[PDB]
DNA sequence: TACATAA
C-alpha cells in the first residue's frame, strides 16, 4: 500500500525539526557579529597574508544516509514547516529537488549554491591555491581553519568582495532596507514591521537576505573550502543591506544532506610550463565536519546528526548483506567472494557491442569509452538492425590570435603548435565532461584572416532515434507533433503543460496549441484509407462528421 | 471553517468541543447565527511573526454580514456554492478592518516609489526645505487607506501588481492543482483541505507541524462509512472553480458530525502513534548505548531490532 | 530465521549436485561431472581466448578442495601436452618468468537452485600476485534438470 | 472518393486571428471542443485502430529527407528551457534559420567575430522529441574559455558544439550521481579501489542485471576505512538520531 | 583514472 511506508519516516522527523528550530533562533552577542569593516579591509588587500584572525559564527545540521533511503522526505518536511533556502551542489540535483518539492505541495525555483552566493562565469577558471599557508596553532582553532579556507579560495573570494562592494554605487550605502528602518524609527512602529516587507517590494534581492537556514543537497560533491566561503558570503550579503536578521544577531544554519560514503570531490591543477592537467582527491564538506576534531567540538555534531538507515530500493538478501558489508567496512569473508563470482564475464564479451544489447558500460577512462563508442557506431553502421541510421555533424572552435600571442608572451613557450595546445587543453575548452567520450574524426585546422582567427573543425558521430540527454541550458522551441491521438488528447485535457512553462508565456502558448489544433486536421482520410477497413462505415462517418459540423 | 469566540477560561473537554462545533454546522449546510464576520483569505505566508510552523494562508479582506439579505446570500454561498457577486462584498466590506492589513504594504510601496534619490537640498531662495522635512511631509501626506491604495493602483498598476503577487506567493492556482494536491477522494478533498489550510494553524495542536502527506495519511484511517452522492465531478470541467466549489460545498463531509470531529481524531491518532514510537525508540537507544559487541554483530542487531519493531505486519496491525 | 521466513529456503550444493546424479563425496562422481562439463569450458575459452587453444586439448580433472558449498577441482593436462604449466590468460608475462598458472573449476550453487561453474587461475608471477585465486569467467551450467 | 472527401468543415469554418486573453481563451476552448468532439466520434466509430494510428501535426510544412528536416520558416512555437533531467530522443538535424537563437547568440557574446563567423557558415540545429512527443529545435551549445594567468585574464577560445550526451557508456566517477538499470562494469587491474567497486555496483536496484570483467573482492584493492569507522562510532552515540 | 560550478 502507501500508508505504512511513511509511518516510520513521519514520526521520526519531528526531533529534527525541533532541533533545527532551536538552532536557527539562537542569538549571538554584540561583539561577535562580523562588521562591514571586516569585508572593507578584506577588499582593500593584495595578497592573503594580511588577513587577521577573525571568526565567522555558524551552525550546521547533518542529515546523512544512503541513496534512496528517504532524506528527500525530510527535506520536504523542512521546506513545508520551516522558512529555509533549498539549494543544490549541481544543476541535476537542484532540478530533482525542485521536482520533488513542487510535486509535494509548492516550491520556488531552486538554484545551485554557487549561483546563490554569487559565483560568476569568470570565477570558473581561477587558479585555486597558489599562496602557501601553514597552520600555526596545535590543535587548530576555528579562526585558523577559516583563514586557511579563505587563503585557498583567495581569487574567487577577493573578486566576490570587490564586486559586491563596488556594485553599491560608491559610498552611497544600499537603501533597500535602511529607508524602511528609518521610517520605522520616525513613525514609532514595531521592529521589523516594515523592513521585512522589503523582499516583497524589491525582486532583485538575493535569497541570503531572506532566511538564515540554508539547505544544501548532495553536500558530498563539494570542496571543503566551500564550507567557509558560503558562510563568509552570507555575512557579507547580510552586512551590506543591514538585513533584519543581521540586526537581530542571527547565525547561518547549514543543513547538509548527502551520503559520505559513495560520493567524493576532486581538485584539478594545470601546469602551463608542461601543458599538463593533474587531478587528485580532496575532502568534501561531510568528511570535513565528521572527521575534524575542531569542527566536531565547535558545531556539537553529536547533537546535530541524523542518520537514515534502511533502503527502499534493495530487495535482495545476499545483495543487501554485501552492500551493508561494503558500506560499513565490515570484514570480508569467503562467502562474499563466492557470491560475487556469479557476475564475472570475460572482458571481450563486455567490450563487444553485439553482446548485452542496450546495457550501460562503466569504464575507468575516457579513452576506453571513446573506443567502445567508436566500435558500437561501426557495428551499427554495418550490422544494422534498422530504425537507427548513423550520421555525422560538424563542430568547431575559434581561437583568437592576439590572445594567443599574449598567452605565449606571458608563458615563455617560444613555439606552440595549435594542434598540440588544443590536444593538451581538450579537457578545459568544453563546458561538460562528456566531450571526451564523443566519437570524433580527423581534426582539421585553418587560419581565417580579416577576423584574425583560427578555426579548428571536426566531426561528431551520432545515432538516429536514440535516447540522449542535454547537458546545458540550451533554450529550445517546440513546433508541433504529438505521436498518437491518445497522447494528443492527454496533453489537451491536462493544463499541466501550460503550468510547466513560466507564468509569462501562457497567452501565446495557448495560441500555439490553438494553431496546432487547427493544423492537426486533414489526413484523417489516409487513416480511413487503411487497407480493408469498410465501405458503409465510411459513409456513416461522413454523415456523423457532417452532422457535428452543422 | 466556523468558530465562536471563547470567554470561559476553563479548558473544554474533548466531548464538549465536539458538541459545540457540531451545533454550528446544522443539517442544512448553512451555519447557525444571526450575524457573521468573515475573513476572505488567500494562499501566502505571513511575515513578521514567529510560530512553531510558518503560516500557510494569509487573509486578504474582512466582511460583516448582519442584514437579512446579506445573511441569506452568505448562507446560500456557504451551503450550495453559488458565487458571491462583487456588489455584496462591496456593500458589506468592513473598511477599517481590511485596511488595517494594507497599511504597512502601502507605506513600503510609497517608499519604493520615492527611492530615486532624496536630495532635498535645492536651496535656492524659498526651496531650501530641510533634509528630513520633505520625507516627513511626504509620509504624512499619504492616506493609509482606500485613497492611497487606489492612487497607487492608478499610477503604478504594474509594480503594485508585481509587489502584491510576491507577498501572496502561490495565490494563483488552477482547480486542477487543488484537485491533485488535496484530492483525489471527496473526503480527503474536503477534510484535508479545511484542516491543513485553515484549522491547523488556528487550533495549533500537535498536528500543526505535519506536512500535507502526513495529514492525508492520518485522514485515510478516519473511516466514516459513506453516503453515496447522486453524481460526481469529471474532467473538462476543471477550467473554472464553480464545479469544484459546488462539489465541495454540498458534500456530506462539510457539515454535521463528520466535519465536527476530524481535528480531534487527528490529535488522538498523533498521540496514539507517538506513545508507542517514543517507548520503542527509548528501548532501542538504551540497548544501543552499552552493547559491548563487535561491529558486524552490532550492525546485525541494529537492523534486526529496527525490523522487529516496525515490520510491515506490525505496522498494519497498529 | 527472519531471512528464511522472508526470502525462502535456499538449496545446498549437495541436493543440486544430486539433481545431476553427482555426489560431492566418493571423489569419482565429481570428476566425472567435471569431465562432462569440460566441453562447455573449452568452447567458451575458444570463443573468448583464441590464442590459448591447444593447451586444453587433453586435460584431466583432480579434486583440490571439497566443502559444503564450494568445490574446487584442478585441471591437469594429462601430463602429455608438452607445456607442463598452463599460461596466464589475463596478461602476457616475461619469457624467463614463466607463467606457471594452475587452472581450477569451481562448482557452487549461486542463483535460485541453479548451478554455477567458474574458471579460476593461480599465477605465480610477480604481476598477478601468487597465493591468490582469480576468477576469469562464470558460465551457467543448469540445463539438464 | 465521395463528395465530402476533404472534411468540408474546413470550408465552413474560418479560424480568425486571436485577441485579448478572454478572446484567446474562447477561441482555444471552441477549437478544443470541436477537436474533442471529432476525436470522440471517430473513436466510437472504429476503436483501437484509430487510437494507435500515427499522428503528425506541424505548424509549417515539414519534410523528413533521410536524416535531415526541411522546413521553410520556423515561425510559431513557444520558447522553453531544456532540462538535464528530462529524457529526449534524437530525431535529426535541420538547417532552418531561427532568428531568436541567432539574436541571442549575438547578444550574449561580446565577441562578434565568432558571431558572424557562425552566421556565414551556420551549424545545423538539432531536433528532439520529448517523452510526451513534442518536436523541438534546440540551440547549439556555445562555450567561452577565458584563461586567467597570475593577474591577467584573456578571453582565449570559443567552442561550438551541440551539448548532447548518450547514456550508453560512461566513466565510473561520472556515474556516481546517476541511477541505472543494466550495468556492465569494466574494471582495470592495478589501480582498483574498493570504493570505486562499491559505487559501481551500487547503481543497480537488483543484481539480475549486473556484470563485470573481474571479481573486485578477490583482487588487490585499496581500502581506506576512516569514514566508516566514524559512522559506526556515531551509531553507538545516544545523542545521534536514527531514522529507519 | 577522474567532476562540477558559468547561463
Ligand atoms: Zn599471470
Amino acid at each position: 500500500a502507501e500508508a505504512f511506508l511513511n509511518f516510520t519516516s513521519m514520526h521520526g522527523v519531528q526531533p529534527i525539526l525541533k532541533r533545527i528550530r532551536e538552532l536557527s533562533q539562537q542569538q549571538l552577542d554584540g561583539a561577535q557579529v562580523p562588521h562591514l569593516q571586516w569585508f572593507r579591509d578584506v577588499a582593500a588587500l593584495e595578497s592573503p597574508a594580511g588577513l587577521p584572525l577573525r571568526e565567522f559564527p555558524f551552525a550546521v545540521y547533518l542529515i546523512t544516509g544512503n541513496a534512496g533511503s528517504g532524506k528527500s522526505t525530510c527535506v520536504q518536511t523542512i521546506n513545508e514547516v520551516l522558512d529555509c533556502v533549498v539549494t543544490g551542489a549541481t544543476r541535476i540535483a537542484a532540478q530533482n529537488m525542485y521536482a520533488k518539492l513542487s510535486g509535494a505541495f509548492l516550491s520556488r525555483p531552486i538554484n545551485t549554491i554557487f549561483h546563490e552566493f554569487g559565483f560568476r562565469g569568470n570565477h570558473v577558471q581561477a587558479q585555486l591555491g597558489q599562496y602557501p599557508y601553514t597552520l600555526t596553532s596545535n590543535p587548530a582553532s576555528l579562526e585558523d581553519l577559516q583563514r586557511r579556507d579563505l587563503t585557498y579560495y583567495w581569487e574567487v573570494i577577493l573578486d566576490l568582495t570587490k564586486r559586491a562592494l563596488a556594485a553599491s554605487g560608491g559610498e552611497e550605502l544600499r537603501n533597500e532596507f535602511r529607508a524602511l528602518a528609518a521610517l520605522e524609527r520616525t513613525l514609532g512602529l514595531a521592529e521589523g514591521a516594515l523592513t521585512r516587507l522589503a523582499p516583497a517590494t524589491h525582486g532583485a534581492l538575493p535569497a541570503f537576505t531572506r532566511s538564515n537556514v540554508i539547505v544544501i543537497d548532495e553536500a558530498g560533491l563539494l570542496g571543503r573550502h566551500l564550507l567557509t566561503a558560503v558562510v563568509y558570503c552570507w555575512w557579507m550579503i547580510n552586512a551590506l543591506y543591514h538585513t533584519p536578521q543581521y540586526a537581530a544577531r542571527l547565525r547561518p544554519v547549514l543543513v547538509c544532506v548527502g551520503s559520505p560514503t559513495q560520493t567524493a570531490s576532486l581538485e584539478s591543477t594545470f601546469e602551463h610550463q608542461k601543458l599538463r592537467c593533474s587531478v587528485r582527491q580532496s575532502e568534501n564538506v561531510l568528511t570535513y565536519l565528521i572527521c575534524n576534531r575542531t569542527l566536531r567540538e565547535y558545531a556539537r555534531l553529536s547533537y546535530s546528526w541524523a542518520i537514515f538507515i534502511n533502503n527502499k530500493r534493495c530487495v535482495e538478501h545476499e545483495f543487501g548483506n554485501l552492500m551493508k558489508v561494503l558500506e560499513y567496512g565490515l570484514p570480508i569473508t569467503e562467502e562474499h567472494m563466492q557470491f560475487v563470482d556469479r557476475f564475472v564475464v570475460p572482458e571481450n564479451y563486455i567490450t563487444n557491442p553485439a553482446n548485452l544489447p542496450g546495457w550501460t558500460r562503466l569504464f575507468s577512462s575516457h579513452k576506453e569509452v571513446s573506443a567502445y563508442m567508436a566500435k558500437l557506431h561501426a557495428y551499427l553502421k554495418v550490422t544494422r538492425e534498422g530504425e537507427f541510421v548513423v550520421f555525422t555533424l560538424p563542430v568547431l572552435t575559434f581561437v583568437s590570435v592576439k590572445e594567443f600571442d599574449e598567452y605565449r608572451r606571458l608563458t615563455h613557450q617560444p613555439g606552440l603548435t595549435i594542434e598540440k595546445w588544443l590536444t593538451a587543453n581538450a579537457s578545459r575548452i568544453t563546458n561538460y565532461s562528456q566531450s571526451q567520450d564523443q566519437d570524433a574524426g580527423h581534426m582539421r585546422c585553418e587560419v581565417h584572416s580579416k577576423q584574425q582567427l583560427v578555426v579548428a573543425r571536426n566531426d561528431v558521430t551520432y545515432v538516429l532515434n536514440s535516447q540522449i540527454a542535454v547537458t546545458a541550458r540550451l533554450r529550445k522551441l517546440v513546433f508541433g507533433f504529438s505521436g498518437t491521438f491518445r497522447a494528443f488528447e492527454a496533453v489537451l485535457r491536462d493544463d499541466s503543460f501550460v503550468k510547466t512553462q513560466g507564468e509569462t508565456s501562457v497567452e501565446f502558448a495557448y495560441r500555439f496549441l490553438s494553431r496546432l489544433i487547427f493544423s492537426g486536421l486533414i489526413s484523417f482520410y489516409n487513416f480511413l484509407q487503411r487497407p480493408g477497413l469498410d465501405a458503409t462505415q465510411r459513409t456513416l462517418a461522413y454523415a456523423r462528421m457532417g452532422e457535428l459540423t452543422a | 471553517d466556523a468558530y465562536t469566540h471563547d470567554g470561559r477560561a476553563d479548558g473544554p473537554t474533548e466531548q464538549d468541543r465536539f458538541e459545540e462545533s457540531r451545533a454550528l454546522y446544522q443539517a442544512s449546510g448553512g451555519l447557525n447565527g444571526d450575524s457573521f464576520r468573515v475573513t476572505f483569505c488567500l494562499l501566502g505566508t505571513e511575515v513578521g511573526g514567529t510560530h512553531q510552523a510558518r503560516g500557510r494562508t494569509r487573509p486578504m479582506f474582512v466582511c460583516r454580514f448582519e442584514r437579512a439579505d446579506d445573511v441569506a446570500a452568505l448562507q446560500d454561498a456557504l451551503a450550495h456554492g453559488t458565487p458571491l457577486q462583487p456588489d455584496h462584498i462591496a456593500a458589506t466590506l468592513d473598511a477599517e478592518a481590511t485596511f488595517a492589513l494594507h497599511a504597512n504594504m502601502i507605506l513600503a510601496l510609497t517608499v519604493a516609489i520615492n527611492n530615486a534619490s532624496p536630495r532635498t537640498g535645492r536651496d535656492a531662495a524659498a526651496a531650501q526645505y530641510d533634509q528630513g522635512a520633505s520625507l516627513r511631509s511626504l509620509v504624512g501626506r499619504t492616506s493609509l487607506g482606500q485613497r492611497g491604495l487606489t492612487t497607487l493602483y492608478v499610477h503604478h498598476e504594474v509594480r503594485v501588481l508585481a509587489a502584491y503577487r510576491r507577498a501572496y506567493y502561490g495565490s494563483a492556482q488552477s482547480p486542477f492543482w487543488f484537485l491533485s494536491k488535496f484530492g483525489p477522494d471527496e473526503k480527503s478533498l474536503v477534510l484535508t483541505t479545511r484542516y491543513y489550510l485553515l484549522q491547523a494553524q488556528r487550533l495549533g495542536g500537535a498536528g500543526a507541524t505535519y506536512d500535507l502527506q502526513a495529514i492525508k495519511d492520518i485522514c485515510a484511517t478516519y473511516a466514516i462509512p459513506h453516503a453515496p452522492r447522486p453524481d460526481t465531478v469529471s474532467a473538462a470541467s476543471l477550467t473554472s472553480f464553480a464545479a469544484i466549489t459546488r462539489f465541495c460545498c454540498t458534500s456530506q463531509y462539510a457539515r454535521g458530525a463528520a466535519a465536527a470531529g476530524f481535528p480531534l481524531y487527528v490529535e488522538r491518532r498523533i498521540a496514539a502513534d507517538v506513545r508507542e514510537t517514543s517507548a520503542l525508540e527509548k528501548f532501542i537507544t538504551h540497548d544501543r548505548s552499552c552493547l559491548r559487541v563487535s561491529d558486524r554483530e552490532f550492525i546485525t542487531y541494529i537492523y534486526l531490532a529496527h525490523f522487529e519493531c516496525f515490520s510491515p505486519p506490525r505496522l498494519a496491525t497498529h | 530465521r527472519n531471512a528464511l521466513e522472508h526470502f525462502g529456503r535456499r538449496e545446498t550444493l549437495t541436493e543440486v549436485l544430486g539433481r545431476y546424479n553427482v555426489q560431492p563425496d566418493a571423489g569419482g562422481t565429481v570428476e566425472g561431472f567435471a569431465s562432462e562439463l569440460l566441453g562447455r569450458i573449452v568452447a567458451c575459452i575458444e570463443t573468448h581466448f583464441p590464442e590459448h587453444a591447444g593447451e586444453y586439448q587433453a586435460v584431466s580433472v583432480r579434486r583440490a578442495v571439497s566443502k559444503d558449498d564450494w568445490v574446487l577441482l584442478q585441471l591437469v593436462p594429462v601430463r602429455g601436452t608438452l607445456q607442463q604449466s598452463l599460461s596466464c590468460l589475463r596478461f602476457k608475462h616475461g619469457r624467463a618468468s614463466r607463467a606457471t598458472a594452475r587452472t581450477f573449476v569451481a562448482l557452487s550453487v549461486g542463483a535460485n537452485n541453479r548451478l554455477c561453474v567458474s574458471l579460476c587461475q593461480q599465477c605465480f608471477a610477480a604481476k598477478c600476485d601468487s597465493n591468490r585465486l582469480h576468477t576469469l569467467f562464470t558460465i551457467d551450467a543448469g540445463t539438464p534438470c | 472518393l465521395d463528395e465530402q472527401q476533404l472534411d468540408v468543415f474546413y470550408c465552413h469554418y474560418t479560424p480568425g486571428e486571436p485577441e485579448t486573453t478572454a478572446a484567446v481563451h474562447t477561441q482555444f476552448a471552441l477549437l478544443k471542443r470541436a477537436f474533442l468532439g471529432r476525436f470522440r466520434i471517430l473513436q466510437e466509430l472504429f476503436g483501437e485502430a484509430f487510437e494507435v494510428a500515427p499522428f503528425s501535426t506541424y505548424v509549417d510544412n515539414v519534410i523528413f529527407r533521410g536524416c535531415e528536416m526541411l522546413t521553410g520558416s520556423p515561425r510559431g512555437g513557444l520558447m522553453s528551457v531544456a532540462l538535464q533531467t528530462d529524457n529526449y530522443t534524437l530525431m535529426g538535424y535541420t538547417y532552418a534559420r531561427v532568428f531568436a537563437f541567432a539574436d541571442e547568440l549575438r547578444r550574449r557574446h561580446a565577441t562578434a567575430n565568432v558571431a558572424e563567423l557562425l552566421e556565414e557558415a551556420p551549424l545545423p540545429y538539432v531536433v528532439l522529441r520529448d517523452q510526451h512527443g513534442f518536436m523541438s529545435v534546440v540551440n547549439t551549445n556555445i562555450s567561452e574559455f577565458v584563461e586567467s594567468i597570475d593577474s591577467t585574464e584573456l578571453a582565449m577560445a570559443i567552442n561550438a558544439d551541440y551539448g548532447i550526451s548518450s547514456k550508453l557508456a560512461m566513466t565510473i566517477t561520472r556515474s556516481q550521481g546517476l541511477s541505472l538499470d543494466k550495468v556492465a562494469i569494466c574494471f582495470t587491474p592495478g589501480n582498483l579501489r574498493l570504493n570505486s567497486a562499491y559505487v559501481a555496483m551500487s547503481r543497480t536496484t537488483s543484481s539480475e542485471f549486473l556484470r563485470m570483467n573481474l571479481n573486485p573482492l578477490r583482487e588487490r584493492h585499496e581500502r581506506d576505512d576512516v569514514i566508516s569507522e566514524h559512522i559506526l562510532s556515531a551509531l553507538r552515540d545516544p545523542n545521534v538520531v536514527i531514522v529507519y
